[PDB]
């Protein structure tokens, strides 16, 4: 009946402290379309986020990427949190260089 | 190489907050071109590719004039649909459609599609021979009956093998220095110790065009499917896509594995091993 | 470029 939304934080490009790049967040795989997604910085949500055009894959699953400029640092926490009406709760996925 | 055109419309019903959203957007292969939505302020249809802008205003009027349509047409379907399954006027009900053409790596038409969903499952389908229907329920075979008296199959099949590709291929001409070029991963290995008698290999490949990709982990040359965690390919926003591929081993066993990358854009697929 | 099927595609 419903699917939940796979999460992936990343940047679009490699990591570096100090330099501006871009934090995105792509949810995946879910239905039906609507959806909430905020990208945060030290646990607040950074106001002003851009994201895609809802399309969706064969599956008939929807994707959205949601993007903002950032300059990493070392101390500084990003995350996504997503909610959805699979979701009892916003699920928060923190932003992982390495991942 | 091979190339597809495919429209993507979404109509959603929800009760008590206005009628229903209709949104389509058009893709070249992974590259969207336009988009329209009956939310915005003034909907209309706007160019998301630079090589689209070059139309003319009577191609913009006439998607828009097409879009606008549709957005009434779709809200006629919906209540159809809500009908077809003795549905309540409480509940929110999407009809997805795809559709579109593929053309081969000679500019031939290889085949059309025109396919629909209703709340995410198959609903009806134009089959390959763009002549018949397979519609999965009986509530499609009322859809299908009434498509079978509108002639709707003769119609698409002259648009799939005609306007279809005709446009595509204007797209992909007029769009060559993008469309046309596929950009190839950029791989490398990383080593994350998990522990003292296991490690992570992380295969990764980044900024590639278009987004399939194969990436694959092979141990003393046998893949290793079942022990391979695959993240989804995603975008990375600036045309491209990122993947990456992970697999726990032994410590000390690193050399044995090796990761294999297949893509477009490569002329040999790669080989790569952890480089400490 | 769409197919411009809005006045029979109706489901």
């Amino acid at each position: 009946i419903q699917r939940t939304p796979k999460i992936q934080v990343y940047s679009r490009h490699p990591a570096e402290n100090g330099k501006s790049n871009f934090l995105n967040c792509y949810v995946s795989g879910f239905h039906p379309s609507d959806i909430e997604v905020d990208l945060l910085k030290n646990g607040e949500r950074i106001e002003k986020v851009e994201h895609s055009d809802l399309s969706f894959s064969k599956d008939w699953s929807f994707y959205l990427l949601y993007y903002t400029e950032f300059t990493p640092t070392e101390k500084d926490e990003y995350a996504c949190r997503v909610n959805h009406v699979t979701l009892s709760q916003p699920k928060i996925v923190k932003w992982d260089r390495d991942m | 190489g091979s190339h597809s055109m495919r429209y993507f419309y979404t109509a959603m019903s929800r009760p008590g907050r206005g009628e229903p959203r209709f949104i389509a957007v058009g893709y070249v292969d992974d590259t969207q071109f336009v988009r329209f939505d009956s939310d915005a302020a003034s909907p209309r249809t706007e160019p998301r590719a630079p090589w689209i802008e070059q139309e003319g205003p009577e191609y913009w009027d006439r998607n828009t004039q097409i879009f606008k349509t549709n957005t009434q047409t779709y809200r006629e379907s919906l209540r159809n649909l809500r009908g077809y399954y003795n549905q309540s006027e409480a509940g929110s009900h999407i009809i997805q459609r795809m559709y579109g053409c593929d053309l081969g790596p000679d500019g031939r038409l290889l085949r059309g599609h025109d396919q629909s969903a209703y709340d995410g499952k198959d609903y009806i389908a134009l089959n390959e021979d763009l002549s018949s229907w397979t519609a999965a329920d009986t509530a499609a075979q009322i859809t299908q009956r009434k498509w079978e008296a509108a002639r709707v199959a003769e119609q698409l099949r002259a648009y799939l093998e005609g306007l279809c590709v005709e446009w595509l291929r204007r797209y992909l001409e007029n769009g060559k220095e993008t469309l046309q070029r596929a950009d190839p991963p950029k791989t490398h290995v990383t080593h994350h110790p998990v522990s003292d008698h296991e490690a992570t290999l992380r295969c990764w490949a980044l900024g590639f065009y278009p987004a399939e990709i194969t990436l694959t982990w092979q141990r003393d040359g046998e893949d290793q499917t079942q022990d391979t965690e695959l993240v989804e390919t995603r975008p990375a926003g600036d045309r491209t896509f990122q993947k990456w591929a992970a697999v726990v081993v032994p410590s000390g066993e690193e050399q044995r594995y090796t990761c294999h990358v297949q893509h477009e854009g490569l002329p040999k697929p790669l080989t790569l091993r952890w480089e400490p | 470029h769409p197919v411009g099927d809005a006045d029979y595609f109706e489901y």
